[PDB]
């Protein structure tokens, strides 16, 4: 049912606010389907941190470069 | 053959995984294909245990126990209240309740809070 | 045992212990410690895990 | 929570019952979260003394 996965990502929406993980609701729901298609959950958060972690250093060397 | 779509659809994924948290939106880019072929070794290769609920619950609970010695009492109940809906939300792909997609979702929220018990 | 808290009884100070909560990345120790009293049997009728958990929480801030 | 600590010590020296000590401890507990800002109703409270912690950290550091 539509609505249960727009109340499922809303949840996670919710439970990223109260951790304060900047994830949007886009990702979560990423997340999410990967995680519904079997994919190791500390694989997937390990992926995201990585993907975080480049995009934090690029925008270091951007603003040591700019 | 359908194992060869099914991680054709992970690696996707897992592509548009990178893009939106690296940036990386072009796929041309070296950074975006060296974390695509990364998020997809570790899918595909991934030592990890399977997502364990009471794991995810019991991160939950202490994440409503910092806020709440935080006396951050609405965070708390939010955290609380997001991640049992959470754990009892069918999830888009899986309609089955309390399904390991679930718990991985409550797992990865977990492993990505920032200060549970100080944020508003 | 640096300060005057070593003068407390065994019984006393066994049940003074520091929490740490669910460790998240960029928290800091004001975040997730805390103090805590295990209250058990009759005496948990009158520090109800309610009551605990609100000593806790003065502990915590 | 000194006040309502010692306020609680003393109902449960003075209790008649079980249940009368456990009500005065449960009644100091709510005591000491409101006046702590851990209860229900000081939460707006607790979040602004909690920001302000926060913000005397940042000055801190």
């Amino acid at each position: 049912n539509l609505n249960a996965v727009r109340e499922t990502m809303d949840v996670l929406l919710e439970i990223s606010r109260i951790l304060n993980t900047g994830l949007d609701m886009e990702t979560l729901s990423i997340c999410v389907r990967l995680c519904e298609q079997g994919i190791n959950p500390e694989a997937l958060s390990s992926v995201i941190k990585e993907l975080r972690k480049a995009t934090e250093a690029l925008k270091a060397a951007e603003n040591m470069t700019s | 053959p359908p194992w060869s779509r099914l991680d054709a659809q992970q690696e996707r994924d897992v592509r548009e995984l990178v893009r939106g948290v690296a940036g990386l939106q072009d796929e041309a880019d070296p950074n975006f294909q060296l974390a695509l072929n990364f998020a997809w070794s570790n899918f595909r290769f991934h030592r990890f245990l399977d997502v364990n609920s009471h794991k995810i619950e019991k991160t939950i609970e202490g994440i409503y126990e910092k806020f709440v010695i935080h006396s951050d009492l609405s965070k708390a109940a939010s955290w609380k209240r997001l991640t049992e809906e959470f754990l009892n939300a069918p999830l888009p792909s899986i309609k089955e309740i309390k399904t390991d997609a679930h718990y991985s979702i409550l797992s990865l929220l977990l492993c990505l809070s920032d200060s549970p018990s100080n944020s508003s | 045992r640096a300060t005057n808290a070593q003068f407390d009884s065994p019984e006393i100070l066994r049940r003074l212990d520091v929490r740490l909560l669910e460790v998240s990345p960029g928290d800091t120790g004001w975040d997730v410690f805390s103090l805590d009293y295990h209250v058990d049997g009759p005496i948990a009728t009158v520090f109800t895990r309610e009551c605990m958990s609100h000593y806790l929480r003065v502990f915590n801030f | 929570l000194e006040c309502s600590w010692d306020e609680l010590w003393n109902k449960v020296q003075q209790a008649q019952d079980l249940d009368h000590i456990i009500a005065a401890h449960e009644v100091f507990l709510d005591t000491i979260i409101s006046r702590c800002l851990l209860d229900s109703d000081s939460r707006a409270l607790l979040n602004q003394l909690r920001a302000v912690f926060d913000q005397i950290i940042e000055l801190q550091n």
